C-alpha cells in the first residue's frame, strides 16, 4: 500500500546497482555520510560521479566503504543503532528479528541480491545483507551491524554468499 | 667491501620490514572507524595515531 510506495520512493533514490557484462549483479547503498557496498561483488556502479571516487577495501569485513561527496548529501538514509525486536521492513518482504539473529521465509531472499539493506518500523537502516543460510522452512540471514562506533558480522553456519 | 655490504643491505631490509609491518598494525587497528556511519575516533587513538 501507502508504506510499499514510500519503500520504492526511498528506493528509486537511495539503492544503486552495480552492473557486470550487461547484468546487474550487486547494489550499493548510501548510508550516513559514507556509502556501503559489499565487497565480493565486482563490477562498475552504474553511476560516472561515483565510480570516479577512490574507494577502500577490507575483506575481513567484506565491505568497501569512501566518503561521500556534497552533491547527495542530501540523499541521506537516516541512520540508526538501537535494536529492539520485532519485524522490519525490506524490498522482499517483512523480516523479523529475535534471539540476536536475522530470519526470513525460505526463499524470498535470491541469488545475487546482496547489499540491500534493511529498514526499522521507522525506516532507519539497520544492517546490510550478505548472505544467507537456510534450515526448514526458514533462511538466516548473514548481516552486518552497526552497534555503536565498530561494526560486527554475524553469519550463520553453511552460509551461501549471495 | 663484501661484508660491508651485506651488512647494509640486512640493516636496510630489517628497517623496512619493521616500518611496514607497524603501517600495517595502525591501519588495521583503525579500518573498522572509517567503515562505521557516523561517529568518530576517539581523540586519544586519534592522537596517538594521526586519524584523518
Amino acid at each position: 500500500g501507502k508504506r510499499e510506495r514510500m519503500c520504492m520512493k526511498i528506493e528509486n533514490d537511495c539503492i544503486f546497482e552495480v552492473k557486470h557484462e550487461g547484468k546487474v549483479t550487486g547494489y550499493a547503498c548510501l548510508v550516513g555520510d559514507k556509502v556501503m557496498k559489499p565487497a565480493h561483488v565486482k563490477g562498475v556502479i552504474d553511476n560516472a560521479d561515483l565510480a570516479k571516487l577512490a574507494f577502500k577495501k577490507s575483506s575481513k569485513y567484506d565491505l568497501e566503504c569512501a566518503q561521500i561527496p556534497v552533491h547527495m548529501r542530501s540523499d541521506a538514509s537516516k541512520y540508526t543503532h538501537e535494536k529492539p525486536e520485532g519485524h522490519y521492513n525490506w524490498h522482499h518482504g517483512a523480516v523479523q528479528y529475535s534471539g540476536g539473529r536475522f530470519t526470513i521465509p525460505t526463499g524470498a531472499g535470491k541469488p545475487g541480491d546482496s547489499g540491500r539493506p534493511i529498514f526499522d518500523n521507522k525506516g532507519r537502516v539497520v544492517a546490510i545483507v550478505l548472505g544467507g543460510a537456510n534450515e526448514g522452512s526458514r533462511t538466516a540471514l548473514s548481516v552486518v551491524t552497526w552497534n555503536k562506533d565498530m561494526v560486527t558480522r554475524v553469519t550463520p553456519e553453511g552460509s551461501e554468499e549471495w | 667491501v663484501s661484508a660491508v655490504v651485506g651488512m647494509s643491505l640486512l640493516a636496510l631490509i630489517s628497517i623496512f620490514a619493521s616500518c611496514y609491518m607497524l603501517v600495517a598494525a595502525r591501519s588495521k587497528c583503525l579500518t573498522p572507524y572509517a567503515l562505521t556511519p557516523g561517529a568518530a575516533v576517539p581523540w586519544t587513538l586519534g592522537i596517538l595515531c594521526c586519524a584523518p
